[PDB]
């Protein structure tokens, strides 16, 4: 008969390490703008004379 | 005759008696046990029962684990008049002598 | 058939999913068990898992706490083919079909 | 998919309860005496008058 065999208590240690990869490397450059209309209207200038 | 060695690798033969299973993931998806072990508690294991604790840790780390070895236990109970998992156990011990 | 409830009286399915394993004595004296059983990790339900999880659960609740199961996983161990035991958990199974 | 269904841990509580019996009444009573001899002689009186 051990003393204290089954009442000894596990404790996990503060050591979360996060081992995935998400990242947003070419969002976090695009110079974002907000806009509250319906869709995006700009003029292409072609040729022609 | 069996030979064999506590799974986890160095942990073998605890000072405490107190052999922490490591966690094995058991339906072949999407669980868990963390299981432990703790050693002579009311005695000891006088010649024989090492033999049950030879085959209980090998049922319990290399079987579990398995992916047909839970589908053979799954089959027997699919099978007739295993109700009442008393009967089970009891119907399982009829295929294995 | 068979209608396995889990045999944890107060908490059968939990919350969380830790459906903590009541303490059992498995050599029939002098060990002890003290399992948890963590649910769904990665998955839910498969439709097939929950059978093979219906079983898990009664070879783990029941069937090493029983001393006439230890006693016939004891008798195959000690077969004329059985070690590294890779090959005990494959020797049980052609037992069992 | 639970994110702390494996960090959770299992701890006791200072609630130890006594549940063997060993007690000691006759033994509580006797009026010990510290004998540091081999064996106790003294004398019994029978009758022959």
């Amino acid at each position: 008969a051990k003393l204290n065999l089954a009442v000894l208590n596990n404790v996990f240690s503060e050591l979360l390490t996060q081992e995935i990869n998400r990242s947003a490397t070419f969002l976090g450059l695009l110079s974002k703008y907000p806009e509250r209309k319906s869709n995006i209207q700009w003029g292409v200038g072609m040729g022609g004379t | 005759p069996l030979v064999y060695t506590p799974a986890v690798r160095g942990g073998a033969n605890p000072a405490s008696g107190s052999y922490l299973l490591d966690p094995q993931y058991v339906n072949s998806g999407v669980d868990i046990l963390q299981a432990t072990y703790g050693y002579n508690i009311n005695g000891t294991a006088n010649a024989d029962q090492l033999l049950q604790r030879d085959a209980i840790l090998a049922i319990l780390e290399y079987a579990l684990k398995d992916t047909a070895f839970v589908n053979a236990i799954q089959a027997v109970a699919a099978g007739s008049g295993v109700t009442t998992p008393a009967s089970f156990v009891s119907a399982c011990v009829t295929k294995l002598t």
